């Protein structure tokens, strides 16, 4: 960071960059929902079998 | 939206800090120029003497 010109450009870096973390955490959260729904159908196929 | 939003809130807090440090800086400039002002008033007075 130490230079001011790097202080602002830094914020551009971590701004476009931080949202990739959260893009993943989004995806994985959805994948956990996909798991839960999958299981909810899964135990039904189990019971019906 | 909560990650980005929280990051925004934190930046806003840091901005409160930075703006207030700016008020204090410009305060220092003000005072130093009060003293230089009083001096240059004085120098005017001596030119009039």
């Amino acid at each position: 960071i130490s230079t001011a010109d790097g202080a602002q450009n830094a914020i551009a870096v971590v701004d476009n960059a931080l949202a990739a973390i959260d893009a993943q955490r989004a995806d994985l959260g959805a994948v956990q929902n996909r798991f839960k729904n999958t299981i909810d159908n899964l135990t039904n196929i189990s019971e019906n079998a | 939206i909560s990650n980005r939003l929280s990051n925004q809130i934190s930046g806003l807090n840091v901005a409160t800090r930075n703006a207030n440090d700016g008020i204090s800086l410009a305060q220092t400039a003000e005072g130093a120029l009060q003293q230089s002002t009083n001096i240059l008033q004085r120098i005017r007075d001596l030119a009039l003497q």
